[PDB]
């Protein structure tokens, strides 16, 4: 949902749906870290210095800052499409008329020549 | 707003408010009724159910309603010249 | 309303006159405070008829920024002279 | 103005024509003044003996375009059997692309085009169907 | 003679056709005096003499920094009278059929409009207020303060901070 | 292998050439000269001859 | 009335322009002259620029009479409202204008 | 980050005697090479003068760069023997006219950073004489010189001082047979009719000097080798009305971060115009990348390299 | 210059905060003439003749906007009544109200002075601050979604990617190809507010570092193509390779984060059943390609741009984020399609 | 006549007219402020008359 009807407007986390336990060494976190160690190869090829892998270590802070902020922003993803599904599973079952069921059937259908 | 303020406030943008000293609104009969009615979000996004108290706060700021009505009494005055003509005042 | 018609009708010949370049740049600062005293007549009659006393503070907030343009934009005349001659419309070189 | 637009539609359902002839050159009229407007902006010699000059090159042949279009809509209608097809306003939009060509003496180029209109021209006429929407709201 | 704000209202629109019909910003400059001095009579027939009497305060004097540049930077070639230019009294004379020819139709029945309001007659209901209030009267007897809208008082104090080292740059 | 023939094609002027009109000239590399030509500004008076009570 | 009041004194004062119109007439020949005052023909015929000089300080003034109209409050809004909760806003304008005049301090101009 | 917010300042710990000093247009044999390090006796910094290898000759190297490694074919003593078609004639001077530029706005930021007096053998103001005196004769054609005068007209323009005092030499037309004297032969059997061309294009070039209100005081080759005297006359002239005294927070503040960076002063330099006399040539120009990579001075650039330095890794 | 330009330059990001925080209509437009007091300063900085033509420019057709958009403030008042940044109510407010913010982000009819203006600032830095304007008319229309009528927003995004695709084409300044870039994507903006707010928000964000890495990736100066083109033969060669990477994604292209965009405005827009919209929206996409198409020949091909002058010394330029923003530029779409959710 | 004319005959349809589109949208307008603030007049009345909403 684009407008909040139950969650607090303007939060920088969740707070009041916590309970959803974050990823522990996530494969998502892997390759935001390899963005971070990415970020620490191009620098030197801006600012002319010895070495893309073999350089500076100053590296550190370019891996560290998008772990740090990626961690928060898979936090917001988790959480958005969990309550995505709360509201569309509590949809249904406040109407009930919405939704129709039919399973088994025997039906005819053409088929194609060659 | 994209973004909202916490803890700190800098409303006093909506009509029928806390107001300057005391002096209360002309159409603040009416203003109370559509902060009643559009106080849930199931009201103004499906924008019929109020559709009987927005009509009727339609007819406080323009005055359109009774424009009309009072244009039709003032023109049957002007229209009967010479004939059947009544002034109490 | 009745009243609202008149003033309306002001703003949509001010409106023409922002959009209308002839000869001198000065003609579009003056229709920039033209259309801001329309608009303000506009304010004064909505809020005063249906009475607010709270949001009647905006306007003149409203007439403070009114000015807050036009005041640069006729600061921003004084450096085209001095880098032409004369201000024109008509005399421009960028594409 | 799409109150234009509506009444266009009502027209094919029956057989009669001459009134629907009209109703295209007001469409294509009012298409022309939109380009005959913002070629103002090229700024024109003079005034008016040249300003003037440019208006009726741009809106007389827009408007010609409407008139061939709602006349050749109806003579693919009215001779052989079959109703509203793609194939019936197809034919309709070759003719309206072919006088582009006539506009200007290069005998190709609008009439190179003579595909490229027409198959355009059948794509809005696609849209009577209600698998088609231009604008959408749910 | 009922009506005291609607012939005051033709005069408003009589002075801003001297600005799409450009008459140069001495002529045209009339305008805010003439037109503007009249618009603030608008104002205060409904009510409030302060925000009535506000407009003439800005408005002129903002208008002699204006005539500031009327006697300099560009317009000083010729006075160019909207009485002598072909190209200029044709938008006046077109310009006065937007508003004399609207007036034909107010006179008898409710008046033909480009909007979908009919604007009628309206002679006591120009008004449209009761006297409810008699104490500190007025939505506008009490109109300007300082408190409600404290956040608006730094932003208005920060604009007009702005613009005097902002120009000190640009000149 | 691409030269200076084919290089001048791509040059500051209007990409595609042509056009109704060409009268617009390549920007110059940090902004335009100084237009300093024009309008002297110079107001002369005749405050003398007689009474200027100076 | 404040329109019959107004109206009376302006159309009194037009009716005198008048008397001095039409009632002094003799002769008018080819003798008034353009720039007048010292005499002489004149240089600079028509119009001309000139200009510069004060233009930054008649600018200055069209930014600062927004704020004192904004100061037209202090005498009239001070009777309802709370004086401690006003106190540091209502100077708060005031502060910050001299801290603007501080800036034009700093090279005023050519003036 | 701007760091002119703190304690550090423009103008500041300099005035008294800080204002930099030139000799320029010495027509062609150098009388003003040898008078310059007698002025700096007054004058606390002193640069060399400038040639083909005078922008590789600091920069970051010790030793200067040899033929391949900076401008191709850009020698003195190839210029001497001038020749048209497929030769120097204008691209060791566009390489001139950048390389003086550079050093110029090393002696700007060595000014404004610790106010020192600056001596400089000759100036960028003194390049179009050295130009002109050979358009005079069939060398160098008119469509060279247009692509000069646009390079002249953004390099100037964004600085603001040009110098306060400048030092003029005018020696007698039998300036020849001073110049065969030298020691130098490839110097030597220049045209006569070359050195008589600068000469003349020199009081033309120190009239529009003085006429900006900058200071400038004449020598003759009489009066020429003191330096009692040369040192005496930079005390006595004060600036009057120049171009020099500008704005302490606004003026100076620019001109000082467009100096203290090589690379923001030079990117100008280079025009997006093609000439018979720039070497456009790209597959030279990628052969000369390589090389200029292979070099053992700069190889990777910037404080930290390879078996020439390396101190920290970490 | 010194101090004074930092507060100046704060006071549009203060401005800013004054229109994302709101609740009153007569706040933003406070908050958009906080945005006109403080760019024509910067607008200026070195005073030229190109700069005083730019800037009265960029003044009288945005402050004669802005006058548009206090009318439908005041219809607000005739119609409705309350103060209020949810509705406009009225759909003859909302004519006004559209039409003033298209002079800023619909572009289709309102394109005129991007072009020029672009142009005419004299900084590197200064071409940041028109890229980073536009954040701020966006959120007024995140909030004002409802009421509008599609027929005329729409319009504003079909017609400027036709307009912003054939107007890059005969330009070869590099100031001006990256203002129609500008109105090239402004196009797909307009398109997603009627068809989901959400990832509206997110097309910003794709946008905006995909633009603050280009105008930075110029801080060498380059004005034009032919001087863009002396850049790996002569200058830095590694350098040009995040060049080519930018530009690549900046054309809609599956394997960098530029196709982000083009994913989820096509899938939303299909989800309210429209088919003949999108796909003229995808060929006109391929009008965008071709500016930058022929500016990554000045990074692939040889084109000899050698000239005289060779530089040796190491450039030290300002770089705020010329190093962790090309990277979420250049490699985002394994760590990108959950990412919508994260947005709003 | 098809291998190299005829059959790339399709995309001058869509480069050359193109082209041919893009030069009457740059080209167009001598620079002028005049020029441009003409057209805004035309912008509402298309939105006013010759279109029905609102």
């Amino acid at each position: 949902x684009x407008x909040x009807x139950x969650x607090x407007x303007x939060x920088x986390x969740x707070x009041x749906x916590x309970x959803x336990x974050x990823x522990x060494x996530x494969p998502r976190l892997a390759f935001v870290g390899f963005l971070g160690y990415c970020s620490g190869l191009i620098d030197n090829a801006i600012r002319r210095r010895p070495v893309l892998l073999a350089g500076l270590h100053r590296q550190l802070l370019y891996i560290t800052s998008f772990v740090f902020v990626g961690y928060y922003l898979l936090k917001r993803q988790d959480y958005m499409y969990a309550v995505r599904d709360h509201d569309m599973f509590s949809y249904i079952k406040s109407h009930x008329x919405x939704x129709x069921x039919x399973x088994x059937x025997x039906x005819x259908x053409x088929x194609x020549x060659x | 707003q994209k973004r909202l303020g916490v803890d700190l406030d800098r409303w006093m943008t909506i009509q029928s408010a806390e107001q300057p000293h005391k002096i209360p609104s002309r159409c603040h009969a009416f203003e109370k009724e559509w902060i009643e009615c559009a106080h849930g979000i199931g009201s103004i996004r499906a924008e019929k159910e109020c559709k009987i108290e927005f009509e009727d706060f339609r007819e406080c700021l323009l005055r359109q309603k009774t424009m009309k009505r009072l244009h039709a009494i003032r023109r049957q005055r002007e229209k009967l010249i010479k004939e059947g003509k009544y002034t109490p005042p | 309303s009745m009243v609202y018609m008149n003033i309306m009708m002001a703003f949509t010949v001010s409106l023409v006159g922002l959009l209308m370049y002839r000869s001198h740049l000065m003609s579009s600062l003056l229709c920039l405070e033209g259309m801001m005293l329309s608009l303000f007549v506009m304010a004064a009659l909505t809020i005063l008829n249906s009475h607010f006393t709270l949001a009647s503070m905006m306007p003149i907030i409203l007439l403070v920024f009114a000015a807050c343009e036009a005041a640069l934009g006729l600061s921003l005349l004084v450096m085209v002279s001095n880098t032409y001659g004369t201000d024109y419309v008509q005399n421009l070189n960028l594409l | 103005a799409k109150t234009v637009l509506r009444q266009y539609w009502d027209i094919p359902e029956g057989t009669e024509c001459h009134r629907k002839t009209y109703a295209t050159t007001s469409i294509g009229g009012a298409a022309g003044l939109v380009v005959s407007a913002y070629s103002v902006a090229l700024k024109t010699p003079t005034s008016f003996l040249e300003g003037v000059a440019r208006t009726g090159r741009y809106t007389f042949t827009a408007a010609a375009i409407g008139a061939i279009f709602g006349l050749t809509s109806c003579i693919s209608a009215q001779v052989r059997e079959k109703p509203d097809d793609p194939l019936n306003y197809l034919i309709g939009g070759c003719a309206g692309g072919l006088i582009l060509g006539a506009r200007t003496r290069s005998y190709g180029i609008g009439a190179a085009a003579c595909a490229y209109m027409g198959l355009t021209a059948a794509l809005v006429k696609m849209g009577q169907l209600e698998g088609w929407q231009v604008f959408a709201e749910p | 003679m009922l009506y005291i704000v609607f012939i005051l209202s033709v005069i408003f629109v009589m002075g801003f056709v001297g600005f799409s019909s450009k008459p140069s910003p001495i002529y045209g400059g009339l305008g805010l005096i003439v037109s503007g001095g009249v618009g603030c009579g608008i104002v205060l027939n409904f009510g409030g003499s302060f925000l009535g009497l506000m407009v003439f305060l800005i408005y002129l004097g903002g208008m002699m920094v204006v005539f500031g540049y009327t006697t300099a930077m560009a317009t000083e070639q010729y006075p160019e009278i909207w009485l002598s230019n072909k190209a200029v009294l044709g938008a006046f004379v077109t310009g006065l059929l937007m508003e004399f020819f609207m007036v034909y139709y107010v006179l008898k029945d409710k008046e033909v409009e480009v909007v979908f309001e009919f604007n009628g007659l309206g002679d006591w209901v120009i008004y449209d207020t009761g006297d409810s209030g008699f104490f500190s009267e007025e939505a506008m007897g009490i109109a300007a303060l300082y408190s409600y809208g404290t956040w608006l008082v730094i932003v208005t104090g920060w604009s007009l901070l702005i613009g005097v080292v902002v120009i000190m740059e640009i000149t | 292998q691409p030269d200076v023939e084919w290089a001048e094609q791509y040059g500051g002027a209007v990409m595609y050439p042509t056009k109704e009109t060409a009268h617009w000239k390549p920007p110059p590399w940090n902004d335009v000269d100084p237009p300093k030509d024009t309008l002297v500004s110079n107001l002369t008076l005749n405050f003398g001859p007689q009474h200027p009570a100076a | 009335n404040l329109m019959l009041a107004l109206l009376t004194n302006f159309t009194l004062a037009t009716l005198l322009v008048i008397i001095a119109f039409w009632l002094p007439q003799l002769n008018v020949y080819s003798e008034k002259t353009s720039p007048y005052e010292c005499g002489f023909d004149p240089m600079g015929s028509a119009r001309l620029p000139f200009s510069m000089k004060f233009f930054l300080v008649a600018i200055t003034f069209l930014l600062f009479d927004l704020e004192i109209a904004l100061l037209l409050p202090l005498p009239w809004a001070s009777q309802t409202a709370n004086l401690n909760t006003m106190l540091t806003m209502a100077l708060f304008l005031i502060i910050l204008l001299a801290v603007s005049l501080a800036y034009e301090w700093t090279q005023k101009g050519l003036e | 980050x701007x760091x002119x917010x703190x304690x550090x300042x423009x103008x500041x710990x300099x005035x008294x005697x800080x204002x930099x000093x030139x000799x320029x247009x010495x027509x062609x044999x150098x009388x003003x090479x040898x008078x310059x390090x007698x002025x700096x006796x007054x004058x606390x910094x002193x640069x060399x003068x400038x040639x083909x290898x005078x922008x590789x000759x600091x920069x970051x190297x010790x030793x200067x760069x040899x033929x391949x490694x900076x401008x191709x074919x850009x020698x003195x003593x190839x210029x001497x023997x001038x020749x048209x078609x497929x030769g120097n004639s204008y691209r060791l001077q566009a390489w001139l006219y950048a390389s003086r530029l550079l050093q110029y706005a090393d002696a700007l930021e060595h000014l404004l950073s610790t106010g020192q007096g600056v001596v400089l053998e000759r100036s960028i103001y003194s390049d179009f004489v050295f130009l002109e005196a050979m358009y005079r004769q069939g060398f160098i054609r008119k469509q060279c010189v247009d692509h000069y005068n646009q390079v002249k007209k953004v390099t100037i323009c964004e600085y603001l001082p040009p110098h306060v005092v400048v030092y003029v030499d005018v020696p007698v037309p039998e300036v020849q047979s001073r110049i065969q004297k030298k020691g130098n032969p490839h110097e030597m059997k220049i045209t006569s009719a070359y050195l008589q061309d600068i000469e003349n294009a020199y009081k033309g070039t120190f009239l529009p000097e003085m006429s900006e209100k900058c200071e400038v005081l004449q020598y003759s080759a009489w009066e020429a080798q003191d330096a009692e005297k040369v040192v005496e006359d930079i005390e006595y002239l004060k600036y009057d009305k120049g171009p020099w005294l500008d704005q302490n927070d606004r003026n100076l503040h620019k001109l000082r971060m467009l100096v203290q960076d090589k690379l923001e002063v030079l990117n100008y330099t280079s025009i997006p115009v093609f000439l018979p006399e720039v070497t456009v040539g790209a597959h030279q120009s990628d052969q000369v990348f390589q090389e200029f990579t292979e070099l053992p001075g700069r190889k990777y650039r910037a404080g930290y390299n390879e078996d020439v330095g390396d101190k920290w890794i970490w | 210059n010194p101090i004074i330009f930092i507060i100046i330059l704060l006071t549009i990001m203060l401005g800013t905060i004054i229109v994302m925080i709101s609740s009153h209509w007569l706040l933003v437009w406070i908050g958009f003439e906080m945005n006109m007091l403080a760019i024509i300063p910067i607008m200026m900085k070195n005073h030229n003749p190109r700069a005083t033509e730019a800037s009265t420019k960029y003044f009288l057709t945005q402050s004669t906007a802005s006058m548009l958009l206090m009318m439908a403030v005041i219809i607000n008042l005739m119609f409705s009544g309350q103060w209020t940044v949810m509705k406009l109510f009225n759909p003859m407010a909302s004519m006004l109200m559209t039409m003033a913010l298209a002079m800023k982000l619909g572009m289709a009819p309102f394109h005129f002075w991007v072009p020029e203006v672009t142009q005419g600032i004299p900084l590197s830095s200064g071409l940041i601050l028109l890229t980073w304007q536009k954040l701020a008319p966006m959120s007024v229309l995140y909030q004002i979604f409802p009421s509008i009528n599609l027929n005329l927003i729409l319009t504003l995004s079909v017609l400027s990617i036709l307009i912003g695709g054939w107007g890059g084409l005969n330009q070869t300044q590099l100031r001006k190809i990256m203002a129609y870039s500008s109105i090239a994507h402004m196009g797909w903006m307009t398109a997603v507010l009627p068809y989901n707010p959400t990832m509206t928000l997110l097309n910003l964000i794709i946008y905006i570092i995909m633009t603050s890495t280009m105008f930075t990736m110029f801080m060498a100066n380059s004005t034009t193509t032919t001087l863009s083109l002396s850049h790996t033969w002569n200058k830095t060669p590694i350098m040009t390779v995040l060049i080519l990477a930018t530009l690549l994604s900046m054309g809609g292209l599956p394997p960098l984060s530029g196709f982000m965009p083009k994913w989820m405005i096509i899938q939303e827009m299909t989800k309210n059943n429209s088919i003949i919209l999108p796909t003229f929206m995808a060929i006109t996409a391929l009008l965008n390609l071709y500016f930058y198409m022929r500016l990554t020949y000045s990074t692939t091909l040889t084109m000899f741009p050698s000239t005289n002058n060779m530089k040796m010394k190491w450039q030290f330029p300002l770089m705020k984020k010329m190093t962790f923003l090309p990277t979420m530029v250049v490699l985002s779409t394994m760590m990108l399609p959950l990412t919508p959710m994260l947005s709003v | 006549l098809l291998d190299l004319i005829w059959l790339e005959a399709i995309l001058p349809k869509t480069i050359s007219l193109a082209q041919m589109k893009a030069s009457t949208l740059v080209t167009n307008q001598k620079g002028l402020i005049k020029l441009y603030f003409l057209s805004f007049l035309i912008t509402i009345l298309i939105s006013m008359i010759l279109f029905n909403f609102h």
